[PDB]
């Protein structure tokens, strides 16, 4: 067959075409697949081998059952990402090669109980969560630092402030710091509709503070497009898990101390104003140590300043060039 | 410990 022929050439010849343009947006996969293997791929030996909780890069649109991503990956080709509907498609290919997929048991009991396939066997059904498998996520994941303690504090706010102006020093003139002061934490998706389409409405929701919440959110999502390194400075975090669910998902980069005895002695040296609320800096510090650390992102275990500052240096300097 | 770490709770903000 020539048309087959003609059609790899002709979607090869677009590849090198977009090699040098700008990203257009991504997402974000939850599920593990290759897109090497399936054999509708317009190019074959040139899919991606991705897995779950992965990054990708879209930059232009082939049709409705495929697309053109860039891995995050440093050194990621030119590959295909199967799309949202052809994910679905597949996602019932691997269920269908069992025996049986619906309520039939094969247990015995062939000849007499067809059971022909009913709505319950079906992808429409189960809607009860109806989780997507791709969910807009930002380009570039924001950059949060969380820990030691209370966030809005003089122990927290002065250990944090040191580091965003060693950065911002490195990356000066490519890096934009900004500091929200809404929630953040809230940023949720399949709540309704539209809550609180509008402000005149007077309802519940209409004179809270939830409006404030999503408009930050959509003014990441387009901060995130400007391509330039981005860290936030949210007061409302103090859990990883807390943020974790929510789409914009932000590296989690943790600060740790050795022992209590030095976080006691800390505030000892700070004065009488923070020995009240002392009691609950204890708490937060072993509410955040609790949690495994596999869950952060990155972890701060130096406690001089220079090994401490260049540590993540690297960490961000790769992940910049891996994106490009 | 207390040397790297009174040394970082210092000049950051004072």
């Amino acid at each position: 067959e020539s048309a087959r022929r003609e059609v790899e050439s002709q979607a090869q010849q677009q590849l090198e075409r977009a090699k040098h343009k700008p990203v257009a947006f991504a997402v974000r996969t939850n599920v593990s697949y290759c897109g090497v293997l399936d054999e509708e791929c317009p190019v074959q030996g040139s899919g991606v081998n991705f897995e779950a909780k992965d990054f990708l890069h879209i930059k232009e649109k082939y049709s409705n059952d495929w697309w053109i991503g860039r891995l995050v990956k440093e050194g990621g080709d030119i590959a295909f990402i199967p799309s949202p509907q052809r994910l679905e498609s597949i996602r019932l290919k691997q269920e269908q090669k069992a025996r049986r997929s619906g309520n039939p048991s094969s247990l015995s009991d062939i000849g007499n109980r067809r059971s022909p396939p009913p709505s319950l066997a079906k992808q429409k059904q189960k809607q009860a969560e109806h989780v997507p498998p791709y969910d807009v996520v930002p380009s570039m994941r924001p950059v949060v630092l969380v820990g030691p303690s209370l966030k809005g504090y003089e122990v927290t706010d002065m250990m944090q402030k040191a580091l965003f102006d060693f950065l911002k020093h490195r990356f000066d003139g490519r890096i934009s710091i900004t500091r929200v002061t809404a929630d953040l934490s809230l940023a949720k998706r399949s709540v309704l509709n539209n809550p609180g389409k509008r402000t005149i409405i007077e309802r519940s929701s209409a004179r809270s503070s939830i409006a404030e919440v999503q408009s930050e959110i959509e003014r990441i999502f387009e901060l995130a497009k400007s391509l330039q390194l981005v860290v936030l400075d949210a007061d409302t975090i103090n859990h990883p898990a807390q943020l974790a669910k929510t789409s914009l998902a932000p590296i989690i980069v943790f600060v740790k101390v050795s022992s209590p005895k030095v976080l006691q002695r800390l505030i000892r040296s700070r004065g009488k104003s923070q020995m009240k609320h002392l009691t609950v800096q204890m708490m937060a510090y072993d509410k955040l140590v609790q949690c495994p650390p596999e869950s952060f992102d990155v972890i701060l275990d130096e406690n001089q300043l220079e090994d401490a500052c260049e540590h993540l240096a690297e960490y961000l300097e790769v992940y910049w060039r891996a994106t490009h | 410990d207390l040397k790297g770490y009174l040394d970082w709770i210092t000049q950051a903000e004072d």
